């Protein structure tokens, strides 16, 4: 909760450039064999994105401003990331949106949460009988005054620690417009070492959340393990970016999938 | 004179098949018509200052007297937009009719007859012209000395 | 509206119609019936309980 | 299907012919549109199908008649539409009713289109 | 020579499927009528361009069955009867290099009128 | 032979030094974007 | 038809909604004057050609 980790070490906010990232399907309108010009909140091409990671002596769980919207890209092996928490104060002073996975399903609700300096979901005593079950919950102490509750499709997250290169890529978009929270999700495998791969990806909707609360900040909830100050987190890398009102040319193929995009 | 002509016609076939830009004169006519029609349709989506560009929306939302005010704005702009299209077509109609008259003059002088005009039937002394059909136009093969 | 010939006379504003073709009107197909398709009623609150 | 109707799908309304096509929409995109930003297709909100929306048939109506002194015979011609309502024949220009088809070729008198002309003769 | 034939309906273009919109359109007088007659006249003139250009003769001329011109080969410029639609070898390329769309516009409210003179008849001239 | 080439800007001419005024011009669609190509075509014909 | 021919004058006096009503007459009048100039150029350009 309020106790900082022993091995956690601060690092300078290194930056890296994303190439085509920030392209998504604007809305439910389908189009094919046409080139459309969409003006909305986007991630500019070749724009510097923040460089963060979490390992066993550098663990990154800071607070970042949400502004109007943000882009998210990360690669996972043991799926360290549990979810995200959104809100103005990220505390019980007001309402806060929480998108997380408990290893059963994806829980989405808005309540008044007790803020912690270092929220996360920890586990301990693995050794043989790898365990990895929910025991100690450090994200928030209690919740109340819930104005929203939602349950998405079920999923089982495998938190078993893994080694080697990053075999997965997960790119999300988090934005709020006219009191309507929109979220995009794309999951594709990739062979990656560090930095980011070079390629194009078409982001797709995930869920529609007409929440309508003010979000000035957000956190990235991670999972910790030990074989809670002495608990570590597996090797993972995630990136954060800010969206700007930029115009892209979305090229729709015969099947409707976006082949490529260009920033004017 | 046979080895020159037969070889010349061979160059027309090779140049015509290899070079697709020589016909841009005709492709421009199709492009101008396509752009004018595309723009003419896209103007219907604009609201023209009205609350909404859809008639059914203002009828099902705004009051009867409020809709009439909005219908006037939509009709006014849509009318002007259609006047612009017609105005442009009549002007372009004068350009195509002018080019058609030139094709008729060359057809009679260069093809049907033999003209002594300088560089009207093409560089050099004109001998004979063979017309060829092309979409929305005509092509003339001028044999010169 | 009596006959298509009268439509030509009214279109020309004269009783004398010269040999030729003229456009007296515009044909349009009207809808036969209204169609309404809305999604399922799923996600119902059990008020019967 | 295959009829001119006034359709209401979710919050979308319009008049046109509903014909199921082979188009495949993105599962998260229910309604499509053409290059002109006008819906060319839709997905049934209930059943899984893709309905191509074709606006109902319409076109100009032309009257083919000889001079008043010649005769009062009339032949109606439709533009850009085949014979629907309805000597009922079809041409490339559209439905032509009230005239007889002659295979023999004659000099054009009343122009119609697509290399076809009409005249008042035996 | 020829330009695309288009016929626009000022009643349908301005007011889609609307009775009230069409009634208020009458207050503007002949603006609608003029815009329809204007495009109608152009479509008629576009056909005149083909009559004053393509056909210069009232008779049909044919080549002899035996071709000896003295060593000149006109086969490329002349029509090939083996083709399904009569055209020469030069016209074959002219047709491929120069470029349904017109049907979609017809239903969108913009009518594409077919030309009076077909392309096949142009090849015969 | 050649006519004086003049290129008029419907964005600068219509609304001087006004962001709000220019906002109303978007409601008219291509009217501004269309007039720009009409004058550009005349300038190209002057060189030919 | 607007109160004044200056944009800064109407923007600093009438409200944004009221100014739009006057700006409509300014743009509508300038559009008719702008299109009239372009229409004349096309006609004059044809005579030059």
């Amino acid at each position: 909760q309020c106790v900082n980790l022993t091995t956690r070490t601060q690092l300078p906010p290194a930056y890296t450039n994303s190439f085509t990232r920030g392209v998504y399907y604007p809305d439910k309108v389908f189009r094919s064999s046409v080139l459309h010009s969409t003006q909305d909140l986007f991630l500019p091409f070749f724009s510097n994105v923040t460089w963060f990671h979490a390992i066993h002596k550098r663990f990154d769980n800071p607070v970042l401003p949400f502004n109007d919207g943000v882009y998210f890209a990360s690669t996972e092996k043991s799926n360290i990331i549990r979810g995200w928490i959104f809100g103005t104060t990220l505390d019980s002073k007001t309402q806060s949106l929480l998108i997380v996975n408990n290893a059963t399903n994806v829980v989405i609700k808005v309540c008044e949460f007790q803020f912690c300096n270092d929220p996360f979901l920890d586990v301990y005593y693995h050794k043989n009988n790898k365990s990895w079950m929910k025991s100690e919950f450090r994200v928030y102490s209690s919740a109340n005054n819930c104005t929203f509750e939602y349950v998405s499709q079920p999923f089982l997250m495998d938190l078993e620690g893994k080694q080697g290169n990053f075999k997965n890529l997960r790119e999300f978009v988090f934005k709020n417009i006219d009191g309507y929270f929109k979220i995009y999700s794309k999951h594709t495998p990739i062979n990656l070492v560090r930095d980011l791969p070079q390629g194009f990806s078409a982001l797709e909707p995930l869920v529609d959340l007409p929440i309508g609360i003010n979000i000035t900040r957000f956190q990235t909830l991670l999972a910790l393990h030990r074989s809670s100050s002495g608990w570590t987190a597996g090797a993972a890398a995630y990136y954060v970016g800010y969206l700007q009102p930029r115009t892209f040319l979305l090229k729709y193929n015969e099947n409707g999938t976006i082949t490529d995009a260009v920033d004017c | 004179i046979a080895n020159q002509f037969n070889s010349a016609i061979g160059k027309i076939q090779d140049s015509l098949s290899s070079t697709a830009s020589a016909l841009g004169k005709l492709q421009d006519v199709v492009n101008q018509n396509a752009q004018a029609l595309n723009t003419l349709v896209k103007q219907l989506s604009s609201n023209f200052g009205a609350i909404s560009s859809v008639l059914n929306d203002i009828l099902s939302r705004l009051d009867p007297p409020e809709a009439e005010v909005q219908i006037d704005r939509l009709i006014t702009g849509r009318l002007q937009s259609l006047q612009t299209y017609v105005t442009q077509q009549l002007i372009r109609a004068a350009e195509i009719r002018a080019s058609a008259n030139l094709a008729a003059t060359k057809m009679s002088e260069c093809v049907l007859g033999q003209s002594k005009r300088v560089d009207f039937c093409g560089k050099g002394y004109h001998l004979m012209s063979f017309p060829q059909s092309a979409p929305h136009g005509v092509v003339f093969l001028h044999v010169t000395y | 509206a009596l006959d298509p010939l009268s439509e030509t006379k009214c279109t020309l504003k004269s009783f004398t119609v010269e040999k030729g073709i003229y456009q007296t009107s515009n044909f349009r197909v009207q809808p036969t019936e209204s169609i309404v398709r809305f999604p399922n009623i799923t996600n119902l609150c059990p008020f019967g309980e | 299907k295959n009829k001119c109707v006034n359709f209401n799908f979710n919050g979308l309304t319009g008049t046109g012919v509903l014909t199921e096509s082979n188009k495949k929409f993105l599962p998260f995109q229910q309604f499509g549109r053409d290059i002109a930003d006008t819906t060319d297709a839709v997905r049934d909100p209930q059943t899984l199908e893709i309905l191509d929306i074709t606006p109902c048939s319409f076109g100009g109506v032309s009257v083919i008649t000889p001079g008043t002194n010649t005769s009062n015979q009339v032949a109606v011609l439709y533009q850009g539409v085949n014979c629907t309502e309805v000597n009922v024949f079809q041409t490339r220009a559209g439905c032509l009713i009230g005239a007889e088809h002659v295979n023999n070729s004659y000099e054009c008198d009343i122009p119609i289109g697509a290399g076809i002309c009409a005249s008042y003769q035996t | 020579v020829s330009m695309t034939k288009t016929s626009v309906d000022c009643t349908m273009y301005i007011c889609g499927d609307s009775t009230e919109c069409s009634n208020l359109l009458l207050q503007y007088g002949s603006f609608c009528t003029q815009l329809n007659r204007a495009l109608t006249g152009i479509a008629v003139e576009q056909d005149k361009n083909t009559q004053e250009v393509f056909a210069q003769v009232k008779q049909i001329y044919k080549t002899p069955p035996i071709k000896d011109f003295g060593g000149f080969n006109f086969s490329q410029i002349l029509p090939d009867p083996s083709k399904p639609s009569k055209r020469s070898f030069i016209e074959d390329l002219l047709f491929n290099k120069v470029t349904d769309l017109i049907c979609a516009q017809k239903f969108n409210g913009l009518t594409v009128l077919p030309p009076l003179l077909t392309d096949e008849m142009i090849a015969q001239y």
